[PDB]
């Protein structure tokens, strides 16, 4: 979820930066990020990855460096089939379905399987699905014919350089993501990176909802090169950066405009409050090091109080509730960040659900609405002030019931615990503003919540040579039953204390505990 | 002026961190893609197995119902057998090192069978194509084109 890589011009030494610092779930499986560091003869490549992939997605060595984003590429298209005399219209008439005869053993609770038919229709589109309440609707999911993905990303980060890379990258082999990248040679990059149908109509919300699967009007078969897609490379801004927002501002001075390209590759949807902060924490600084772009990545502002609070406090305070009142002068009185100590965070998250739905996103609410013109300080202001008090009249309800008092400290009902190390928590949701992200789960009878989702692998790497890194696994390097490697990382990331990363036989030699050879 | 000198690993081994980070050394790369095939079995043994055995479709059959779903639906989309064709189609040189990761995984196994959960046995001789498989599922049917989506569910 945030990806920063900033150019030696932009730098105090003079060597590019880069921040991994991907954002998902706390515990699905799939989702587990683990640490490694290979080396052979004729590569190296250090970073994290999700369990299960052979290669790692988030590396970097002595040369080089990348990091992914979720962009959300629409890479598959779910048409709606018109279902007529057991097959589906289709342009002027009934085609039948290719049907094959499936089957799959299931396992029964006594230990024994039970054979089970499944049978698979598909249509010219895909593989056919009925859903709960009767639509027939047909997949039809792009790349399908490009094996080359894991190879792909190994090639790319063992690339000997930026024109290496870009080749790989160029092969159209990994199916989504932003990618950004960056070079002890100083070229740094940021690609929307996907495999996309070419469509000749369609703005992007209309391929993903059900395109009508009655005319071969909507069948595409061609996908998108690399180089008709989004891309900035070296900008004159001397960044780029990628926290899940459209690919609209992945630069200030920004170096192309939604007009340049099809409508259906990315949204033209309001950016995060976080991605707006993503923009201004890079471009507003400048000679920056490593350590300040370590302490900028900290960052966890409510960003959401400063479009608000000058609106919605005057407003409030001439509520004849003196709860209100006092919720007011709390709000008021706040430094705006998700700190541990802050009493007034809580109850603002809880304003901001209501005012801004309950993932805060949503815009009806501000006074003026977002605009690309002014993409870092557009959603702002409160609409209707009045509406906005009794909105933080029910909150105060709400509060309450979830923590037992309006001014609990944030860091004493928002918890990091793993096993038995249990520390306290600060920054929050990416929605209201804050950079480094905890997705707080919703409290438990105590008012306890622990994040569930957030900050998990988070390295921040300077190009020098050598190579400087620091890094932390929210969740440690294993969930296997038993490690001391599960809740060994959480009281660090409480206190942000990073570790060096190791990449260097030496300092290997020398942290060594745990040791195995093989053979194979 | 060029990086620093890279190492030259003279045997294979990882030597692993105070965290459980391990540092591969492979004299070739077949080599370390069978370490990090270990150290991931290692760290994580018990759902990476979990996850294959889905990715093979076999979700329902090693453990039930509540495996059915994602069964149907990679099955559906013939993930299993796609998944056996993008493995022939891999160039050798990366399909050996895929061989090499299931590899480790399995001699990890093997050699420590008890630091290795019952309901995952059955899937262990895992494969190349076990590998690639799971990536496929991730990349295309979790990452670009998710059930709920297409199921509305």
């Amino acid at each position: 979820s945030n990806s920063w890589a900033v150019a030696p011009g932009k730098t105090a030494n003079g060597n590019a930066l880069l921040l991994q610092n991907p954002h998902l779930s706390w515990t699905t499986d799939y989702f587990t990020y683990y640490e490694a560091h290979l080396v052979t003869p004729d590569f190296e490549i250090y970073g994290a990855t999700q369990i299960g992939l052979p290669v790692i997605r988030f590396a970097f060595n002595q040369r080089m460096g990348i990091t992914n984003t979720v962009n959300g590429m629409v890479g598959a298209t779910n048409y709606r089939l018109t279902l007529q005399d057991g097959g589906y219209l289709y342009d002027g008439q009934v085609r039948p379905f290719e049907r094959r005869q499936a089957s799959y053993r299931l396992r029964q609770a006594d230990g024994t399987t039970v054979d089970k038919p499944l049978e698979i229709r598909s249509s010219v589109h895909g593989p056919v699905f009925e859903r709960a309440d009767g639509t027939a609707v047909a997949v039809r999911v792009a790349g399908l014919d490009r094996p080359g993905m894991l190879e792909q990303y190994f090639d790319m980060i063992t690339a000997d350089s930026f024109d290496d890379y870009e080749a790989a990258l160029a092969r159209m082999q990994v199916p989504t993501f932003n990618i950004v990248y960056a070079d002890r040679e100083g070229t740094i990059n940021y690609s929307f990176n996907g495999v996309a149908p070419k469509r000749a109509e369609g703005d992007i919300a209309f391929w993903q909802g059900l395109v009508p699967g009655d005319s071969s009007r909507y069948l595409w078969t061609e996908t998108h090169p690399l180089d008709d897609l989004p891309r900035v490379t070296n900008p004159p801004g001397g960044f780029v950066q990628n926290s899940n927002d459209p690919p609209w501002t992945p630069t200030w001075p920004v170096t192309y405009t939604p007009k340049d390209f099809p409508s259906y590759l990315a949204p033209q949807t309001p950016h995060s409050l976080r991605a707006q902060q993503s923009v201004r924490l890079m471009s507003e600084n400048d000679d920056l090091t490593l350590e300040r772009f370590m302490a900028l990545q900290l960052s966890h502002r409510a960003v959401m109080a400063d479009r608000t609070l000058p609106d919605l406090i005057p407003a409030a305070l001439i509520d004849p509730d003196p709860e209100v009142q006092a919720a007011a002068r709390l709000l008021a009185a706040w430094d705006r960040e998700f700190t541990s100590d802050s009493r007034a965070a809580l109850l603002f998250e809880e304003w901001a659900r209501l005012f801004a739905g309950q993932n805060f996103a949503g815009q009806a609410g501000f006074a003026t609405p977002w605009s690309l013109d002014k993409p870092v300080s557009t959603p702002y202001g409160v609409r209707d002030p009045k509406a906005a008090v009794d909105q933080l009249r029910t909150a105060i309800a709400n509060t309450k019931r979830k923590y037992g008092a309006i001014d609990r400290p944030f860091g004493d009902a928002s918890r990091m615990i793993l096993n038995d190390v249990n520390v306290p928590g600060a920054a929050g949701y990416g929605n209201l503003g804050s950079f480094r992200v905890f997705t707080w789960s919703d409290p438990d009878e105590n008012g306890v919540r622990t994040p569930v989702h957030g900050e998990t692998w988070v390295a921040m790497i300077e190009f020098s040579t050598p190579v400087r890194a620091y890094g932390l696994m929210s969740y440690g390097n294993s969930r296997q039953p038993g490690t001391t490697h599960y809740s060994d990382q959480i009281e660090r990331v409480s206190r942000a204390d990073f570790r060096e990363l190791l990449l260097r036989r030496e300092q290997v030699e020398a942290a060594v505990q745990e040791r195995t050879p093989f053979n194979f | 002026q060029a990086p620093i000198a890279a190492y030259k690993p003279r045997s294979n081994e990882i030597l692993w961190d105070g965290y459980g980070v391990p540092h591969i050394y492979g004299v070739d790369a077949p080599s370390a893609f069978y370490g990090y095939g270990w150290a991931q079995a290692r760290s994580h043994g018990d759902n990476i197995l979990r996850l294959y055995g889905e990715a093979r479709g076999k979700g329902a059959e090693y453990w039930g119902p509540d495996y059915e779903q994602t069964t149907v639906w990679l099955l559906t989309n013939g993930v299993p057998e796609r998944a056996q064709q993008w493995y022939a189609q891999q160039s050798p040189d990366f399909r050996a090192n895929l061989d090499a990761f299931a590899a480790g995984i399995n001699a990890y196994a093997q050699q420590n069978p008890d630091d290795i959960s019952p309901d995952v046995r059955q899937v262990l001789p895992v494969s190349g194509a076990d590998v690639v498989a799971h990536a496929h599922r991730l990349m295309n049917f979790l990452y670009v084109a998710s059930p709920g989506r297409t199921l509305g569910e």
